């Protein structure tokens, strides 16, 4: 068997339990990188900055 | 931090400033629908917290921080029906259409229920007031804040005219 | 030029998906918001609040003594628009039926913070007596028209 | 450090705000129980100490020190019952049910105790309000205080309707 999901729920659970004004930018950053892995190479073009 | 149980501040009636108490939970809950502790609130039995509109934006001054009000300070009637000796009197709620009923009795004599009184307490939820004096009206607004506070639940405001002719 | 650029970005279908991505995370962090806190609008009383439960205490003064007594109701399953509470088959007289009168109706109005409306008066008057075969009949008026036991 | 007998604070009952003395024992003794400078503080006799809940936060709150009260400001009354000219009060007190006796002669006329008399003085420990009025209720609510404050031991509540029928 495996739980390394279960192991990552838990780990979530517990930091937003132990809620801070910084976990807000940590959140937005996991959403960023879901949004970006999700779809990617349509809008990046050009622009080695970017 | 607090455990009060009673919160004080003052209104302005007829060119005075009274004062009256506001209760709290005293150290138990937060009810973060408004951020206050409250014993209760949900029910219009002596004890209760209520916070009305008038006064939340005051204390919300008084105390550095966001303040919800939970119900409105008064509203007004706009039909009356009587019925085996029951008077419904009708008004508008957050734009749906609501009644309460009262006993007859209260109504036999309206002078001692009307504005501010020499006694200066009110023995039912209703008052009366005349609709074409402007003076009379903004009595009955300034005061009806303070008759919501002083006991629980919202005021109704009763024109003299339209109750006039029922009795 | 730069809104023109903007603007063709990217094809239709990627900005629709886009938008669909950020709708979704937003109506789930709005309902993730409503579970919690609770809503404005209380009183439809929503799931986030009791008093849909099967019995309500209440309490009245006899004599010298506070006596208290049970309501009862339907657990949530059906509402009576003529009475404006959870009855249950109110229309007949048998354990564990609900009875509201004018001497509760009001208090549990107040307690409720909505109106409601009594069923039936909390007394009558008998006005004569009949005995036939060891049976006793009485007799009264009700809303106009006479009725027996 | 301090030797002061009595301390001065205020309270609000009727929208006006009155002032009485709490006493001190002066310079002996500390009651841990407590944290407070009493005199005897286990009789209801004229001079002893009284912290009633209400005012033990707000003396909490001018001394910067927690500060723990003794007994409650009032109690509801359940039962009464007369015997051989003398009428017991039954309510409860911290789980246990204990009742309490006073003379029938007191109760001839309830009009001089009800409520704030025009007097401003209370002939015995009990005090009579109208159930139905939520006003008179919270009138006698914010009264108990400063009436069990003003003399030594709790007020006890009557219902006016409760006790018209035994007189």
């Amino acid at each position: 068997w495996d739980l390394t999901a279960f192991g990552l729920v838990a780990e979530w659970f517990l930091a937003y339990i132990l809620f801070t004004r910084f976990f807000y930018v940590l959140g937005l950053a996991a959403i960023m990188q879901l949004f970006f892995s999700y779809f990617a190479v349509h809008f990046i073009s050009n622009s080695w900055l970017m | 931090r607090n455990r009060a149980t009673r919160v004080e501040c003052t209104t302005i009636v007829n060119g005075v400033r009274r004062s009256f108490y506001v209760y709290a939970n005293g150290g138990k809950g937060f009810c973060k629908l408004h951020n206050w502790n409250c014993v209760n609130c949900d029910t219009f039995c002596a004890g209760s917290t209520f916070i009305s509109d008038e006064v939340a934006r005051d204390l919300s001054l008084q105390f550095k921080r966001p303040i919800n009000p939970t119900d409105q300070s008064s509203y007004i009637v706009d039909s009356v029906t009587v019925k085996n000796g029951s008077i419904h009197l009708y008004f508008d709620k957050a734009g749906q259409k609501t009644y309460e009923r009262h006993s007859l009795s209260h109504f036999v004599n309206l002078d001692n229920l009307r504005a501010n009184n020499t006694k200066g307490s009110l023995p039912i939820n209703v008052i009366v007031f005349d609709g074409k004096s402007k003076c009379e009206e903004s009595s009955a607004k300034s005061a009806s804040v303070y008759y919501s506070q002083l006991m629980c639940q919202p005021i109704l405001l009763l024109d003299q005219a339209l109750v006039s002719d029922v009795g | 030029w730069l809104i023109i650029n903007l603007v063709q970005m990217a094809p239709i279908s990627a900005m629709v998906r886009m938008y669909i991505f950020f709708a979704s995370f937003y109506y789930v962090w709005k309902s993730y918001v409503h579970v919690v806190d609770g809503c404005n609008s209380s009183t439809c009383m929503m799931c986030y609040k009791r008093n849909r439960a099967t019995r309500v205490e209440c309490t009245t003064i006899v004599n010298g003594v506070r006596r208290s007594f049970y309501v009862y109701a339907n657990g949530g399953k059906g509402f009576c628009k003529l009475h404006n509470w959870n009855c249950v088959n109110c229309d007949t007289f048998c354990a564990g039926s609900t009875f509201i009168s004018d001497e509760v109706a009001r208090d549990l109005s107040l307690q409720f913070k909505r109106p409601i409306n009594p069923t039936d008066q909390s007394s009558y008057i008998v006005d004569s007596v009949t005995v036939k075969n060891g049976s006793i009949h009485l007799y009264f008026d009700k809303a106009g028209q006479k009725t027996y036991e």
